[PDB]
RNA sequence: GAUGGUAGGAUAGUGGCCUACCAUGGUUUCAACGGGUAACGGGGAAUAAGGGUUCGAUUCCGGAGAGGGAGCCUGAGAAACG
RNA sequence: AUACAGUGAAACUGCGAAUGCUCAUUAAAUCAGUUAUCGUUUAUUUGAUAGUCAUGGUAUAACUGUGGUAA
């Protein structure tokens, strides 16, 4: 699963493959513009406060 | 008619035989056993919600007409030493092979054979429950 | 500029396709593309019968150019018009894109290119080779056909260049982390040992650098040149016409493996024994399903009426039903009827509908769960199918097991229906992928003789030496491998490329000790051991899992290691060698080139809170473990298809550090599993649910604790719970006049305060009557469920049940 | 065209130079005599 | 709605254009109406034939279509059919 | 030229893009002529024509970068 996790501020934008099942089945079942924690996916994560803004499917 | 209703080439079909009493259902079942055996695909799943005459329904295989020989307990096949008289073995033996030869049979309270089954054949079916 | 080409190109090419086999070309240099089609219709050149389609693999890139044709066309049309090219131009390079037949295929997709049969394949991306997809593009193409790999990177460039120039020396920069493409070199190496493949550059100036360097074209002016299968084709054949109907499907029949195949099948029809299974243990593709398809045929034109078909889940089917020679009825569609006409898939849970059947039919065993397969192995006829040497599956040793259990003849499909026998790439790839497991047999340990554990050893390995391709490191390492294939039940070709190239990943070797003469012979294992360090120390299993079952921050900090590996044999399975290697590990734990065999004293560890082993449960292996030192931590609740077992994981601390969370957490978990029964494994046996609750006791009741054990309860508590009128009926039912169901209402939560260590201790009835009470009111099962589980076919069940209520009783 | 050159190559002797870059069979069944033919085809 | 009235909607605008409310009409041997018309027809429409016997050259044909019925959209002007 | 003024691609915006071939035949229909519009519409042309904050907020495109998909 790839996502393009943005910070506006600096204009940083970058990308990250995962490879599991369980951090993304995590991050399912939602919609635009709610928030998910950074400490359900990530152990450097710890703190972040991801708001969703988009997403394309695999076609 | 049911031949027929065999012949069709469809998955569901429904073939029901609502006799009165003292008509050889019994026999229409057995018949229906060797029927669709011989020209069936595979092979049938009998029913009965009781330890009913499943043998000698398995034992109309060639007899079974004008004297059919419905005996107690003296009956040749019901007898466990003997010869059926219809033996198999690598011969054309298909009527007189769809029968008292393969003795089957299945608990109605196992119904998953007949929720995964092809063909049945069912002796009593009337006092069944109509979701089972 | 129209240079000469070497002979060895053509040569091979010509050679291969008169040979019916295959070859394989590496490219490096800075395009390979435009010196691809040149190799493409040179080969159709060579014979103009093969076959045309190329499969190109990629990752996720394409060198240069795209495939919409639309876009191809749109682009190029939009050149002429601002005036870059002329009008009817097109190079080699697009015009074999836009002229040949291409499969593109991604390489997560590598699963739709099963069945199919290419003349060529490309890969394009070397850096991301999967086994299990080099295998699939490997074993698919077909005869007379080229593999060809493109190394358009200066990475790999290096790499054998430095290889060449020392192939003891290697060349690893840390720019990558800990992650090194030991596969990868190990796959170069034995490429370069390879008998008929070749490096190449950009303009065919070919390396001899590695490969088959000196191939000398054959004289093929012959017709002789001809395989033994070939010559011992059917000359006896009874292929004449008065009567054939069985012999024009023989004649259809492929192979020599195919054919007698065959006769042991109508040999079989022949056969009137009843309980009776025909084996067939193939390699893949090599006529199985086509034998199955005669199999049907056979068994429809003459066998008793038609046979149920049973697949753990639908695979080529697509095939199965392809197999054909007009829907069926009574005219002369018989050679064609017995065949797709009768569509009826039925699940395999079905085997009392099996038992009845006439004939039953099994394909790819290695998929169905042992009572399954006993439930299809009652009193009637089967065809076993199963795939010996295989992927996704079983192995020889695991069938034999099986059948042994079981329990005829079996028979082997060996013959490939694509290409030559003895093929030189296939040989290579099962060297490469070792999957050739035969040590097992081998007559220096065909028998179980093996020394006693008053002296075994461990021995880590240096991996890195172990994987490079050196012919004893080699030989050692297919030694090891059989043993792990063995071992398991079902294996994955990619975990090979796993232990290899994971860092945090570590092998040990039980051995038996040195011989003391030189230490020049082979050594040969008892044991292997598989682990990898996981935790804070950073392994995406164990402390997500944990994290994820209940919140402990104390466990994400914490940092061990999970065995994912046990390695035996059933030879060695007598004593416990397992057991030994394991307490030898714990013991280690809790107290030019670099060397082949690493002694265990030179190489510290780190520091280690816990141990995990992650297994498919099982009752040899569950008690294993519980006759050793570990805690049962955790069990899913849906068993898969494949195992058919619910996954399971123990750990085991023992250290300075004190834990006792592990017992909060045993516990927990015991308390848990009185929760979900009833649940997800609402069937399951007994006696495996006793072994679990006291292992968990055995847990929980570990030494170094004081609070952890149980309060008892209070008869405050238990008015409030109970209810006065079902004290009656307890009292009533003990005076043994009420009913069974008038207990069964209140039974369960008798159970459950009742296994509580209070009522533990208060009333010992920890027998068959403990397991009565277990499955009746926490199992929640059938009184005659009980009775047929303890075998027992009258009344005592009752008997112990009246006992044991009546023991309540006089407690209450 | 194939002794010409397409693509880039064409192919010489051997050096390919490439750029810079039943009573049917029963009847005509020869080893049988016609006696045993018709014995056979009437059976 | 055939003829007309009265009222209203609709339209840029009158008007049975359309609806209510009504009156019961209109055309006609001066042949209405209807039929055929080869109606590629005719128009001094068109420059003419600066002397061919009537003949040339131009212009209007008239409508519809832009896979096929149906519906919608802008712009001053489209029922645009790229 | 330390605001720019030359030049200029991408784009905003204004206007045009309502001056193409094939198929079917009507005698107050069409067409030609002649009206009327104190009964209508008009982008454009030209002609007139309105006493009733030393300056308010926005946004984009483009660009940058990160991506998806065979497209």
């Amino acid at each position: 699963m790839k996502l393009n996790i943005s910070y506006p501020v600096n204009g940083s934008q970058k990308t990250f493959e995962i490879d599991d099942e369980h951090r993304i089945r995590v991050f399912f079942d939602k919609r635009i513009g709610q928030e998910v924690d950074g400490e359900a996916v990530g152990d450097e994560f710890k703190g972040y406060v991801f708001k969703i803004s988009g997403g394309n499917d695999k076609q | 008619s049911f031949i027929d209703a065999i012949s069709e080439k469809t998955l569901n079909f429904t073939v029901a035989l609502t006799a009165g009493r003292g008509r050889g259902k019994s026999a229409a079942l057995g018949i229906s056993i060797a029927a669709a055996v011989s020209h069936g695909y595979s092979n049938i799943f009998v029913t009965s919600p009781s330890p009913e005459n499943l043998k000698t329904l398995f034992e109309f295989i060639f007899k079974g007409f004008d004297a059919l020989g419905y005996q107690e307990h003296i009956d040749y096949d019901i007898i466990q030493s003997t010869n059926p008289d219809f033996n198999k073995a690598i011969v054309r033996v298909d009527i007189k092979r769809d029968h008292r030869q393969t003795i089957q049979y299945i608990v109605p309270q196992d119904h998953q054979v007949l929720g995964q089954a092809e063909l049945v054949v069912i002796d009593e079916a009337a006092a069944i429950p109509l979701p089972i | 500029a129209k240079k000469a080409i070497d002979s060895r190109i053509p040569s091979l090419i010509r050679n291969g396709v008169q040979t019916k086999q295959r070859s394989i070309f590496v490219i490096v240099g800075d395009r390979a593309r435009n010196q691809l089609p040149n190799l493409h219709y040179l080969m159709m050149s060579a014979d103009l019968k093969m076959n045309k389609s190329v499969l190109w693999a990629y990752k996720k890139k394409l060198l240069g150019f795209t495939s919409h044709r639309k876009k191809r066309e749109n682009k190029i049309k939009k050149e002429i018009k601002r005036g870059t090219r002329e009008v009817n131009e097109m190079d080699p390079f697009e015009s074999f894109i836009s002229n040949q037949n291409i499969r593109y295929v991604y390489y997560k997709e590598s699963e739709k290119i099963l069945g199919n049969t290419y003349g060529m394949c490309i890969l394009q991306d070397f850096e991301a080779l999967t086994p299990n997809l080099l295998a699939r593009t490997i074993e698919t193409v077909e005869g007379g056909g080229i593999v060809v790999i493109l190394l358009k990177s200066m990475s790999s460039l290096k790499q054998l260049y430095t290889m060449t120039m020392d192939v003891h020396a290697r060349y690893r920069t840390e720019a990558h982390g800990d992650v090194v493409a030991r596969f990868n070199e190990r796959f170069i190496l034995s490429l370069g040992s390879n008998p008929n493949c070749l490096v190449v550059d950009d303009e065919l100036n070919v390396l001899p650098l590695s490969g088959a360097k000196n191939v000398k074209p054959l004289p093929p002016k012959e017709d002789d040149e001809l395989p033994p299968k070939q010559l011992e084709l059917q000359e006896l054949k009874e292929s004449l016409e008065d009567v054939q109907p069985a012999g024009s499907l023989v004649s259809l029949s492929k192979t020599v493996n195919q054919a007698h195949a065959i006769l042991s099948f109508i040999d079989a029809i022949s056969e009137k024994t009843l309980n009776f299974t025909v084996a067939l243990t193939a390699g893949r593709g090599r006529g199985k399903s086509a034998a199955l398809g005669i199999s049907i045929a056979a068994a429809v034109s003459h066998g008793y009426s038609n046979i149920f078909v049973t697949s753990p889940s639908p695979e080529n089917l697509k095939t199965l039903f392809e197999f054909i020679f007009f829907n069926k009825a009574i005219v002369r569609v018989d050679i064609k009827r017995d065949h797709r006409q009768t569509i009826q898939y039925i699940v395999p849970q079905d085997h009392q509908v099996l038992g009845q059947a006439e004939l039953v039919v099994i394909d790819e065993a290695a998929a169905i769960p042992l009572p399954i397969v006993k439930n299809l192995l009652g009193p009637y006829l089967v065809f076993m199918a199963s795939t010996i040497n295989g992927y996704e599956g079983t192995g020889r040793s695991l069938s034999l097991k099986l059948i042994q259990q079981l329990r005829l003849r079996e028979i082997s499909l060996d013959e490939p229906i694509r290409y030559a026998p003895g093929d030189p790439i296939e040989k290579w790839l099962n060297k490469l992928l070792c999957l050739d497991v035969t040590l097992i047999k081998n007559p220096r340990f065909a028998t179980r003789g093996t020394p006693h554990p008053s002296q075994c050893n461990l021995f880590v390995v240096n991996r890195d030496t172990l994987f490079s391709y050196h012919p004893v490191s080699e030989n050692f390492l297919e030694k090891m491998m059989a043993l792990y294939v063995s071992s398991h039940y079902k294996n994955s070709p990619n975990d090979l490329q796993l232990m290899s190239d994971a860092p945090a990943h570590k092998l040990f070797v039980l051995l038996p000790p040195i011989d003391p003469k030189d230490g020049g012979r082979i050594p040969d294992p008892l044991c292997v051991i598989q682990i990898a360090l996981e935790g804070e120390i950073s392994g995406d299993l164990i402390p997500w899992l944990i994290s994820q079952q209940f919140q402990d921050e104390e466990f994400a900090s914490l940092s061990g290691a999970r065995i994912v590996r046990i390695a035996t044999n059933p030879e060695y399975a007598s004593m416990g060698y397992g057991s030994r290697a394991i307490e030898l590990l714990r013991d280690y734990f809790e107290g030019t080139l670099p060397p082949l065999l690493l002694k265990l004293s030179e190489q510290p560890p780190h520091y280690l809170h816990y141990l995990g082993v992650s297994y498919g449960l099982t009752q040899s292996l569950h008690k294993f473990w519980k006759n050793n030192s570990f805690v049962p931590v955790y069990l899913r609740q849906t068993a898969n298809d494949l195992t058919g077992e619910h996954t399971c994981v123990m750990l085991n601390v023992l250290e300075g550090r004190e834990s006792n969370w592990l017992v909060e957490f045993a516990k927990d978990f015991r308390k848990r599993f009185l929760s979900l029964l009833s649940y997800d494994f609402h069937k399951f046996t007994a006696v495996q649910a006793l072994s679990v609750i006291e292992s968990s006791k055995k847990a929980q009741d570990l030494s170094d604790d004081e609070k952890h054990d149980n309060k008892e309860l209070t008869r405050t508590h238990l008015d409030d719970i109970f209810s006065p009128f079902d004290l009656k009926r307890l009292d009533s039912y003990s005076n043994n006049l009420l009913d069974y169901h008038v207990i069964g209402d209140m039974i369960p939560m008798l159970a459950l305060l009742y296994f509580g260590d209070k009522m533990g201790d208060s009333v010992k009835l920890s027998s068959v009557q403990s397991a009565i009470l277990l499955a009746i009111g926490l199992q929640r099962k059938n009184i005659d469920t009980i009775a047929k589980e303890l075998n027992l076919p009258s009344n005592q069940t009752i008997a112990m049940f009246a006992k044991i209520m009546r023991k309540m009783s006089q407690y209450f | 065209a194939p002794m010409s050159d397409v693509g880039g190559v064409l192919m010489d002797k051997d050096a390919v130079y490439i750029d810079i870059g039943n009573i049917g069979k029963l009847i005509y069944m020869d080893n049988i005599s016609p006696e045993e033919c018709i014995r056979r085809w009437r059976g």
